[PDB]
RNA sequence: CGCCUCCUAAAAGGUAACGGAGGCGCCCAAAGGUCCCCUCAGGCGGGACGGAAAUCCGCCGGAGAGCGCAAGGGUAGAAGG
RNA sequence: GGCGACACACGUGCUACAAUGCCCACUACAAAGCGAUGCCACCCGGCAACGGGGAGCUAAUCGCAAAAAGGUGGGCCCAGUUCGGAUUGGGGUCUGCAACCCGACCCCAUGAAGCCGGAAUCGCUAGUAAUCGCGGAUCAGCCAUGCCGCGGUGAAUACG
């Protein structure tokens, strides 16, 4: 869910980027 | 020995991944296993494993010393 | 009798070995093997199930014997058991079956010991007698994971004619016992 | 933590103090506040006086603590327990 | 004993049931699947034994796993408590280490909750 | 208030008191007959879960165990398993 | 140094307990705002946070900026699970003189409770509820799941 940094959901709520939510 | 009552033992062989085959008598005339005494690493004198570098908790990487001495 | 190499390397390589090191003057002097007794004291098939049926098939498997029950001596309270029902299995391994057994196991069983690092060289009896205890009973080659129901260990006894701890100890060094430093 | 393109932050005067005794007569007993300061392998057989914000609780360096800062070796807070 | 000691489940894709695997992640499932040369999407009860060797192998070379990767944990513990580290203290106590509140929650660590009389 | 065991009871037997202590009014279809085999309690050391104490191994241990139920006598060269 | 304590008790919230779902790839569609010790395009290096070059914009011109739910295709097949993401170990980035007490973020490993909640109790009558994302003030950085705003999709029911 929104809870989990270690995927594209859990980064778009926390705002930031990496390798799961890449810009 | 009664009779009736034990599993007759055969001639049988155990064969490791490592590809080594021992020969012994067993229930089960084949057998296969995943590590053996010559390929396990505790056997084989140390054969080290992912862990190898004895934790280097010590003041053994210097951390720098670019600063003033 | 049948050809086992364990029984063979232990009159090729271990007898004449043990002779230089402690100096015996009778062939008979030389520490022997005598037997070896697996117990499993199940304790749980008191009355609350006769799963003995599955323990004694399992060990007639990896030994070649059919195991004998050994019942409780007393009733106790605490282990809510009571006097001669059956709480154990006990087998006993001696000439060519000894010697296959303990291939096995130093080959074959052991090395599928989760972290194994070694016997306890403490463990010996202090007369020339070794015991270890093993906590699974799918290491061995003939049990695999499909008729596993139920997690089983098991103590297994090493008699000798060794009279002294260290003439025993090097006996098992040679046939092939791993112990820790 | 700090990066790795900084070096390791000493206050720099904890540092002169460890320093100088190291060539001086290397055994005393330090006071210091600098509880950011991070322990140095120079820093190893120190006894160290560090304030709590009350007190200077006298620390002994050794070999596995040499990452650390001072600070983390100089509770702050006295708890005990409930009742 | 499968993989480092440990029975994979089968009926699961590869890649799902290598994460059964103290120490084994769905990013490491995937690097010992692109290191080995063996398809993600097929089951673990179908495949050939040279492919289970040879990814046993790797896994057991590749990373610390299970009972060592457990012992180098707790070593870790231990040597944080022993030295009188602050993060030693809170492990002595079993409060929370990384800084949290114990006012309210904190209920992971200190267990059920102990209601007394106010 | 009948019966059994010990003491009092004075080294044969017997011996009183509202003298000193305890039990019985059953039980077992094997806990009976015979043949064959076996030998304890305890202590020390070793052994997965497993401990004061379960089951297993080694050593010492002559009867301190056991013998359905009180006590006494008897008893492993068995009356015990 | 403390306001960050911690046998406990309460209020307001956030995230869930799954298939009208979760994950992955591609592909659409807003509004209102902010930006000169600033916003940062694009290119290069690292899985990444980010770092090194370096345009344009004192901004209906350049940037933040990717909207997300959605649409298409594939994977998972009823499990404490490819649900859930707490706790902890390790390796790092950045801000700051300085992240121990006491910051945020990235990566690896760990993968807790939780199977829809007792007595009880709250909001809401239409572009409302529900659900999805976006901006701003304070501000070096941020413990914002708060607050003030903005738009996307869009119900049920009112007998009395
Ligand atoms: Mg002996
Ligand atoms: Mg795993
Ligand atoms: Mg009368
Ligand atoms: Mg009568
Ligand atoms: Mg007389
Ligand atoms: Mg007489
Ligand atoms: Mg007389
Ligand atoms: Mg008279
Ligand atoms: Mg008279
Ligand atoms: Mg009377
Ligand atoms: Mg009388
Ligand atoms: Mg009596
Ligand atoms: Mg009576
Ligand atoms: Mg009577
Ligand atoms: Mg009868
Ligand atoms: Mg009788
Ligand atoms: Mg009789
Ligand atoms: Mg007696
Ligand atoms: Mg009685
Ligand atoms: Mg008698
Ligand atoms: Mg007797
Ligand atoms: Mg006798
Ligand atoms: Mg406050
Ligand atoms: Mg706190
Ligand atoms: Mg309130
Ligand atoms: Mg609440
Ligand atoms: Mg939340
Ligand atoms: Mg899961
Ligand atoms: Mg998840
Ligand atoms: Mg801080
Ligand atoms: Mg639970
Ligand atoms: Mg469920
Ligand atoms: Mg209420
Ligand atoms: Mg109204
Ligand atoms: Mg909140
Ligand atoms: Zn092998």
């Amino acid at each position: 869910g929104k809870g989990d940094r270690r995927t594209r959901r859990g980064k778009i709520w926390r705002g930031t980027y990496g390798k799961y939510r890449p810009r | 020995m009664k009779e009736g009552i034990h599993p007759k033992l055969v001639p049988a062989r155990i064969i490791c991944g490592c590809g080594n085959v021992i020969e012994t008598y067993s229930t089960k005339p084949e057998i296969y296993v995943e590590v053996c005494s010559k390929c396990h690493p505790f056997y084989t004198g140390q054969q080290r494993f992912v862990d190898t570098e004895g934790r280097v908790e010590r003041f053994q990487r210097r951390y720098g010393d670019s600063y003033r001495k | 009798p049948l050809d086992v190499a364990l029984k063979r390397k232990y009159y090729e390589e271990v007898r004449p070995e043990l002779i230089r090191r402690f100096g015996y003057q009778n062939v008979w002097e030389v520490p022997r093997l005598e037997k070896v007794v697996i117990n499993q004291g199940l304790g749980e098939a008191k009355e609350d199930a006769r799963i003995l049926e599955k323990a004694a098939q399992e060990l007639a498997l990896i030994t070649g014997q059919k195991p004998a029950v050994t019942r409780a001596k007393k009733s106790i309270s605490n282990f809510k058991l009571r006097k001669g029902m059956p709480i154990g299995l006990r087998v006993t391994l001696r000439r060519d079956r000894m010697w296959i057994f303990l291939e096995k196991l130093l080959n074959v069983a052991l090395p599928r010991i989760r972290d194994f690092r070694g016997l306890n060289p403490n463990s010996f009896d202090g007369r020339g007698n070794y015991n270890l205890g093993l906590r699974e009973q799918l290491i061995f080659p003939e049990i695999t994971y499909d008729m596993v129901d139920a997690l089983r260990g098991m103590d297994i006894a090493v008699v000798t004619t060794a009279e002294t701890d260290e003439e025993a100890r090097a006996l098992l060094e040679l046939l092939g016992f791993p112990f820790r430093k | 933590p700090r990066s790795l393109k900084k070096g390791v932050f000493v206050d720099d005067h904890l540092l002169e103090k460890v320093l100088e005794l190291n060539a001086k007569g290397e055994k005393r007993l330090i006071k210091t506040w600098s509880r950011r300061s991070t322990i140095v392998p120079e820093m190893v057989g120190h006894t160290i006086a560090v304030y709590n914000g009350k007190q200077h609780v006298p620390v002994y360096i050794t070999e596995n603590m040499v990452g650390h800062k001072l600070g983390e070796f100089a509770p702050t807070r006295t708890y005990r327990g409930h009742g | 004993a499968r993989i480092a000691g440990v029975e994979i489940p089968r009926n699961k894709r590869v890649d799902v049931a290598l994460t059964y695997i103290y120490g084994i992640g769905k990013a490491r499932a995937k690097e010992a699947l692109e290191k080995t040369g063996i398809n993600p999407a097929t089951r673990v009860k179908d495949l050939t034994e040279a492919e289970v060797v040879r990814l046993r192998e790797y896994v057991e070379n590749t990373w610390k796993l299970e009972g060592e990767l457990r012992a180098e944990v707790a070593a870790n513990i231990k040597r944080l408590m022993d030295i009188g580290c602050y993060r030693g203290l809170r492990h002595r106590r079993g409060l929370p280490v990384r800084g949290q509140r114990t006012r309210t929650n904190a209920r992971t660590r200190k267990g059920p909750r102990k209601t007394v009389a106010g």
